[PDB]
């Protein structure tokens, strides 16, 4: 379908994926020396994820405005939501719960990189609006 | 888990 070639919100949203996807593999061998590092890069990774379709939106029609930007809140939400686990996690380091918090931050984690995934979706429907398709 | 978000991945 779309060409990607310079899809700046397709690019954000893989590397902001790529991310999650990055911290899970390595989570439970890892200290949080290790792991505070990677939620770091996923956040960065969604900040520059949201500035970008700031810019989009404005160029999207205006019907699709509130929608996103409501995907945008939820992402953030979700953000919220993973360090608050990140935190719980390191509180109980080397005791009996560290693994199962290490648990709630990769079902945080997986939260984020589905909303991201459904952000652009809504977004290609705008363009795909604003481009004319049938 | 791993696998769910790994094919949405290269879509």
């Amino acid at each position: 379908n779309l060409d990607r070639s310079n899809d700046k919100v397709y690019e954000n949203v893989t590397g902001l994926v790529k991310a999650v996807i990055e911290m899970s593999s390595k989570i439970q061998p890892a200290p949080p020396e290790e792991y505070v590092p990677m939620v770091k890069e996923v956040g960065l990774a969604l900040r520059t994820l949201l500035a970008t379709v700031d810019e989009t939106i404005p160029l999207l029609p205006a019907s699709t405005h509130r929608e996103i930007e409501m995907a945008q809140k939820l992402l953030n939400s979700d953000l919220g939501e993973l360090i608050n686990k990140m935190k719980l996690a390191q509180q109980y380091v080397m005791t009996s719960l560290q693994q199962e918090y290490k648990k709630q931050m990769l079902t945080a984690a997986h939260a984020l990189a589905v909303d991201a995934k459904n952000l652009l979706d809504v977004i290609d429907q705008a363009r795909l609006k604003m481009l004319g398709q049938t | 888990r791993m696998s769910q978000i790994k094919r949405l991945l290269s879509e």
